[PDB]
């Protein structure tokens, strides 16, 4: 598997790829807001349609 | 403001632990887990009903 991150050198080349890894690390902090924020109603509605169609054909 | 001293930063850091165990806990209850050699596969609430039951009641 691993040996797909060096698909990542071209880093150096890109701009494109540089300028994002800043963007994102500049919003790093509503990233984990996000994967928090869509767990939870992950989980709500999980249980939800869980209990609302356990029990069927 | 739990900020306001460490104690009550502790407090809050301890309080909203037990929330999120008691969240995890609540959706293993509906986990197949343990092959039940006997019979049909129960629920692993089901089967450690004692368990699930008293960490629900702490």
């Amino acid at each position: 598997v691993f040996r797909v991150f060096r698909i990542f050198k071209f880093s150096r080349h890109s701009q494109g790829l540089r300028i994002l890894g800043y963007t994102l690390k500049s919003c790093a902090s509503e990233l984990g807001f996000l994967l928090f924020s869509l767990t939870m109603a992950i989980i709500i509605f999980a249980t939800v349609m869980f209990y609302a169609e356990k029990g069927s054909s | 403001n739990p900020h306001t001293s460490t104690l009550a930063l502790v407090f809050y850091y301890v309080t909203g632990f037990f929330i999120a165990v008691s969240v995890i806990t609540n959706v293993v209850e509906t986990v197949p887990c343990g092959t039940v050699p006997g019979s049909k596969e129960l629920p692993c609430g089901e089967r450690y009903s004692v368990a699930f039951f008293c960490l629900d009641t702490a």
